[PDB]
């Protein structure tokens, strides 16, 4: 009765989406060719995976996925190494990359391809009768994943204004960065997609790299597998039995109070090399060094918490873990009915990749918590933006695609307003 | 006898109405088939206000259960009083509002208000004479408060010469986890000020306090709150359900208890409150006016009783009740206004509620109810100064000046309450 259309923009979006759909086929027991051993006896939908997976006339469980990128290498990689799983009609390729430029993907190169992607989006939405919205997979640093994401968000806000759109962004990291103007692209795509995004799970690769270094350099494959595990356990509640956060409106209402403050934080305890009590893994979800954003939540104030447990976790000791967490004076909630840890428990254990990077575990916990500690990350990004705009460095690569000079000052004013609003939330 | 059409909006209204109807049908001696089986002729007297007389001695209630989710209707039908209710009077929507007042006041309440107006007009055109409408709903929910205020506006437009009695349940943070409830409460309070003549301010905060201190139950389960509000509603409506000296048939209750068109917020209470025991007159009277016993989060020592209608149920001596209440009124003459003489009306009904030998129900327009409208308004101030969840309501066509208008009207009500409290004879 409900459908979701996943959208992947950029090389990072395409690779993350392929890993995530592989893990979704692994967790739900769907065969890689598209058939299902057990659940295909009915042959119909609404079997708790109809929010993501669509069934054709031949019984194939093709995912409702759109892979868009301006480079066809990763698209052909998905089409070769999967091919019968993803239809070639919904996989849109491009000719020329935007090449780490926001304005190239937003004004010239993405504008020649935005209409075909919109037509494919409408064609995939015609099969959906009760669709909720879209999951945008992109990355902040790239040229496609910022410019085409911003133009896509503008088009989906004009044309699909009654729907709510998520966001799955990749925050740039100095450990693995292929460009220098990632602050410029990130600030511009934050200012453009501020009013068009309702939940942005921005995760930086520095935290994933540090987790892979200290628990598991690790390459992009290990980072992709860990990020796919993180996103799969984030969206485990949407593809399973209903406890909480099973809808996009639930995500938008349990964590996002403001029209602009829609940046949650995820934290994951059970990262072990390929036992552990509930209290310590609940305590490890509050550790600042295990978060998916490199920031300190103890200097900020929480706004919400949606603890999602996976595996055979008894719900009796979860409340005792909650009490032992709340006895500590580290967490300082807001002072207008802050509620608490809205725990929902799914009894299906999470499945890991056979011989991959994460071992199979019985107790898994994720902490979808909003805070004001993301303002430190935005202050870092605006400090890098202000350092490269005092002397107008790298400016001409954007003005040559039709972008004006005042767009950078507008994005700086928008980021100053975002920092001021985060401070005003943080000040009673 | 006159005829009242009962209206319940929301799942809180549906649950409390089902428990209330069960308590009434136990008290009036009506079985699940709608046939009379009581032992007193007073139970069959004044039964046409609530129970419609169908064919073959079937006394079905004239209840209009309104909701936006069919699960509440299935829970009503699955209970014991489900076959007792009228199956043609069930109205249920497809999608609930879910703590959204704008969605239940502008879109979904508007899209179902034509059907509920058709049902109301079908019930009203068969009336020989209409007495009024009794409304039971919660001010915090999504379709409850919004559709209740829209139904109130439509009823006031259609029948301007009829009374509007509302059992408005004010939300509280101690039993409700939703944060946006001051918005719904303040908006419904602003609608009920301008378009309603009666309000029974039953507060869940005081219910939780009663269940915590008096009943010594830590958990505020909704069944115990349902039982307590149903007992208090039965004790309030024993004036309408049985003939006596104080009939108080809706309009008479409004003439006695309401001095001003804005200051019509009552404060019901129930003295012998016991969960699922010697009873006598002076203990019941000293439990009647206690701050802990009352079902609204108020302090009667800080306010003045404008009107009091204390009703006793059971087999008691009327002279001792009158002497005890006169002693209470004379001993606490600073707690009553001196510019309204003889403001305490006493009535005695011989039929007690089932499970209790004696009962003592008090209704009062005390000035201490402005503490509740200061508490809800100050929780509204901490939720409007930072615009939390304001994009939901303002995206449904609601202006942001509507919240300012509601806050200004509630502040004006608080100012007028304090001004009339400061005046003395
Ligand atoms: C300041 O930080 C916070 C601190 C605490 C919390 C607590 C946190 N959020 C709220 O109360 C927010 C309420 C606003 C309304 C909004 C205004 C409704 O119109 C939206 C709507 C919903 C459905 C259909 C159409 C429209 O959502 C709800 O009622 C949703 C209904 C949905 C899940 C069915 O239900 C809940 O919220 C739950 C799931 C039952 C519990 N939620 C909470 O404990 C949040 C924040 Cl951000
Ligand atoms: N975690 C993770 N990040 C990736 C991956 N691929 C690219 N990135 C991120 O992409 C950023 C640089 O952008 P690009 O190299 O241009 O890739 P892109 O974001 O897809 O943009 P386009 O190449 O134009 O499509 C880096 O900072 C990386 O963090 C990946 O496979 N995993
Ligand atoms: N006393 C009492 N209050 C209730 C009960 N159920 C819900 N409420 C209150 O009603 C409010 C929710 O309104 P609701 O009827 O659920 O609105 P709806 O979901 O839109 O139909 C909450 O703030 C609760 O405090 C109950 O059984 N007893």
């Amino acid at each position: 009765m409900r459908e979701c259309i996943s959208i992947h923009v950029g090389q990072a979006g395409v690779q993350i989406g392929n890993a995530c759909w592989e893990l979704y086929c692994l967790e739900h027991g769907i065969q890689p060719d598209g058939q299902m051993p057990s659940d295909k006896t009915i042959g119909g939908g609404d079997d708790s995976f109809n929010t993501f997976f669509s069934e054709t006339g031949a019984g194939k469980h093709v995912p409702r996925a759109v892979f868009v990128d301006l480079e066809p290498t990763v698209i052909d990689e998905v089409r070769t190494g999967y091919r019968q799983l993803f239809h070639p009609e919904q996989l849109i390729t491009g000719k020329e990359d935007a090449a780490n430029n926001y304005a190239r993907g937003h004004y010239t190169i993405g504008k020649e391809i935005i209409d075909l992607v919109l037509d494919r989006i409408r064609k995939l939405a015609d099969q959906c009768t009760g669709l909720q919205g879209f999951l945008v997979f992109h990355s902040f640093g790239g040229g496609t994943g910022s410019g085409f994401t911003s133009l896509l968000m503008e088009r989906l806000s004009v044309d699909y204004g009654k729907k709510s759109k998520l966001e799955f962004s990749i925050y740039p990291a100095p450990q693995v960065s292929t460009a220098v103007v990632e602050p410029y692209n990130s600030i511009l795509t934050t200012h453009t997609t501020l009013e068009h995004s309702d939940c942005a799970f921005m995760v930086d690769n520095e935290a994933i790299y540090d987790i892979c270094r200290r628990n598991l350099r690790p390459t992009y494959t290990n980072l992709n597998r860990l990020i796919g595990q993180i996103v799969s356990s984030i969206t485990a509640s949407l593809r399973f039995d209903g406890a909480l956060n099973v809808d996009l409106t639930e995500f938008q209402t349990n964590l996002v109070p403001y029209p602009r403050i829609h940046f949650p934080l995820a934290t994951y305890a059970p990262v072990i090399s390929a036992q552990l009590s509930v209290a310590e893994i609940t305590n490890a979800c509050f550790e600042p060094a295990n978060q998916m954003v490199k920031c300190d939540p103890r200097h900020g104030k929480y706004m919400a918490c949606c603890l999602l447990y996976r595996g055979d976790v008894v719900p009796k000791d979860v409340n005792a873990a909650i009490a032992t967490i709340k006895t500590k004076r580290t967490i300082q909630f807001v002072d207008w009915c802050p509620t608490g840890f809205k725990v929902g428990i799914n009894y299906q254990p999470p499945t890991v990749v056979p011989g991959g990077d994460l071992a199979k575990v019985q107790r898994a916990v994720c902490m979808l918590s909003n805070t004001t500690a993301i303002a430190e990350a935005w202050a870092r990004l605006d400090h890098k933006f202000d350092l490269m705009y005092a002397k107008r460095a790298f400016v001409h690569w954007y003005v040559g695609e039709g972008m004006e000079e005042g767009e950078f000052s507008e994005a700086r004013e928008d980021m100053a307003a975002l920092e001021k609003d985060y401070e005003e939330v943080g000040v009673d | 006898m006159r005829e009242i059409v009962h209206l319940q909006i929301g799942q809180c209204g549906n649950q409390i109405g089902a428990k209330f109807w069960e308590v009434i049908s136990d008290e009036h001696g009506i079985d699940i088939a709608g046939n009379y089986c009581g032992n007193a002729s007073l139970q069959l007297e004044r039964i046409n206000v609530y129970f419609n007389e169908a064919y073959s001695h079937k006394y079905v209630p004239r209840s209009i259960l309104v909701d936006l989710e069919p699960g509440t209707m299935d829970s009503v039908r699955s209970s014991k009083i489900g076959p007792l209710f009228r199956p043609d009077n069930f109205i249920h929507g497809n999608s609930g509002a879910g703590n959204n007042w704008a969605k239940g006041h502008y879109t979904e309440g508007a899209e179902l208000i034509e059907n509920v107006m058709d049902v109301v007009r079908n019930e009203c055109e068969s009336c020989d004479c209409l007495q009024g409408f009794q409304l039971i709903h919660s001010l915090g929910g999504g379709t409850g408060s919004g559709m209740g205020t829209l139904l109130i506006n439509k009823i006031r437009e259609e029948y301007p010469d009829r009374i509007m009695n509302t059992f408005s349940v004010v939300p509280s943070p101690k039993v409700s986890d939703t944060v946006v409830e001051p918005y719904n409460a303040i908006l419904s309070i602003h609608q009920l000020i301008e378009n309603t003549d009666e309000t029974f301010c039953i507060d869940n905060e005081a219910l939780y306090d009663i269940c915590f201190r008096t009943l010594k139950l830590t958990n505020p389960t909704y069944g115990d709150l349902n039982h307590l509000v149903s007992l208090t509603m039965s004790g309030v409506t024993t004036s309408l359900r049985f003939p006596g000296q104080l009939n108080a048939d809706l309009r008479k209750l409004a003439v006695n208890m309401v001095p001003f068109p804005r200051l019509h917020f009552f404060m019901p209470g129930f003295a012998p409150l016991t969960a699922r025991r010697a009873l006598s007159v002076p203990e019941l009277t000293q439990q009647m006016f206690d701050a802990r016993n009352m079902m609204a989060a108020c302090d009667p020592r800080r306010g003045r009783y404008l009107t009091v209608a204390c009703i006793f149920r059971g087999r008691m001596s009327t002279r001792e009740v009158d002497e005890q209440l006169l002693s209470v009124q004379t001993k606490n003459s600073s707690y009553f206004v001196e510019w309204i003489p003889n403001n305490v009306k006493v009535a005695v009904c011989d039929i007690p509620p089932r499970g209790l030998k004696m009962a003592a129900t008090f209704i009062g327009n005390n000035t201490a109810i402005q503490e509740l409208f200061i508490r809800v308004s100050e929780q509204f101030s901490a939720m409007f100064r930072r615009k939390a969840f304001l994009h939901w309501y303002t995206g449904e066509g609601m202006d942001e000046m509507e919240f300012s208008e509601a806050e200004g009207n509630t502040n004006d009500l608080v100012s007028e309450y304090q001004q009339y409290q400061d005046a003395t004879a």
